């Protein structure tokens, strides 16, 4: 009970602390005004580091006491936690030395994947991920017939309304928006 | 009374007088609608808790999405996570106030996604809601009816 009331605990820390770092807080006096993550930098590569470690130490405990040391890789938590730990390891090994705007946020968005390891906690996500499962037959036929519809009204709309002064639907590719948002 | 004008600063007042309202909910014992409905409430807390759970998470994970995706604009209005908060829970229950609106073309991926999620995850609760209300107001319906055939006897 206490392992669990506390790996629940560092979880959220890692959420909370994910959230915040984009804050921009602190006027800074002295330059412009930052974002907390970075301004306090060694502040947040801590907690970031030590709420990975956790996840780790958990992960191993998990995974050695499995009577398929194999089936718990397939499991649908297994890449849960290794896609929770790994865009912290590319992270080191990719450190802002070598790095470009391009090529990071594409691993740093995967960090709010962590928020998923709340499943065995909740009996409600679970229950929830396997209706969804249960249903799989019925989401094909609803993204089928919305890409369609989405492509009938898209045709229709941008004939109809192309020819005017500012026009904003330039493209089919340019009436998805709005007939989704529609 | 005790704090009137005199000792009162503009940030210190109306978060009591906002309470004023508060005496409308008086009105329960005249109807017994409102009080149904705080007994359907309290009946369902086991749901309320998981939709808020649901909606904060979800929240969470499309503001980050949409905050990535469409951080590196011209005035790009979502500056913060905290920023796409109130954009999130403006597309997820299908308001669409117009203010801010994604220009990209990952942001326009995930905000669709987002509509539909939010669709999805707050029609969660609403079966259940009203079948407990109606629910509970058929049983004192037959409830009422009940004493009354007792009183014909």
């Amino acid at each position: 009970l206490v392992f669990y009331y506390v790996t629940g605990f560092f979880i959220a820390v890692s959420v909370i602390t994910n959230v915040v770092e984009t804050v921009p807080c602190g006027t800074v006096p002295g330059s412009k005004e930052l974002p907390c993550g970075e301004r306090y930098s060694v502040a947040f590569f801590c907690l970031d580091t030590a709420c990975v470690m956790i996840f780790t130490v958990e992960y191993l405990l998990r995974l050695f006491a499995a009577p398929s040391r194999y089936r718990f890789i397939r499991s649908v938590m297994s890449i849960i936690d290794v896609v929770a730990i790994m865009p912290y390891y590319i992270g080191l090994v990719m450190t802002n030395n070598e790095d470009v705007s391009g090529a990071f946020v594409t691993l740093r968005v995967f960090r709010v994947f962590r928020i998923f390891k709340f499943s065995r906690h909740s009996q409600g996500l679970r229950i929830l991920g396997y209706t969804l499962k249960s249903c799989a037959s019925e989401l094909g036929f609803l993204l089928f017939s919305l890409t369609m519809a989405i492509i009938i009204f898209a045709t229709v709309m941008f004939y109809a309304e192309k020819g005017s002064s500012a026009s904003k639907f330039t493209s089919i590719p340019a009436s998805f928006w709005y007939t989704i948002v529609t | 009374l005790v704090m009137t004008n005199n000792e009162d600063v503009s940030g210190a007042f109306v978060t009591l007088r906002v309470f004023r309202v508060f005496r409308i909910f008086k009105f329960s014992r005249h109807s017994q609608g409102l009080r149904i409905l705080g007994y359907t409430l309290k009946s369902c807390a086991s749901e309320l808790g998981f939709l808020l759970f649901s909606l904060t998470m979800a929240i969470i994970i499309f503001a980050t999405v949409m905050f990535y995706a469409e951080k590196g604009s011209s005035a790009s209005k979502f500056t913060s996570i905290p920023a796409s908060f109130w954009y999130t829970i403006v597309t997820m229950t299908t308001l669409g106030y117009g203010d801010m609106v994604p220009k990209t073309i990952a942001g326009k991926i995930f905000g669709s996604i987002c509509s539909l999620s939010g669709v999805l995850v707050i029609a969660l609760p609403v079966p259940v809601i009203v079948s407990n209300f109606s629910r509970i107001y058929h049983q004192n319906q037959r409830a009422d009816k009940r004493r009354a055939q007792k009183k014909a006897r």
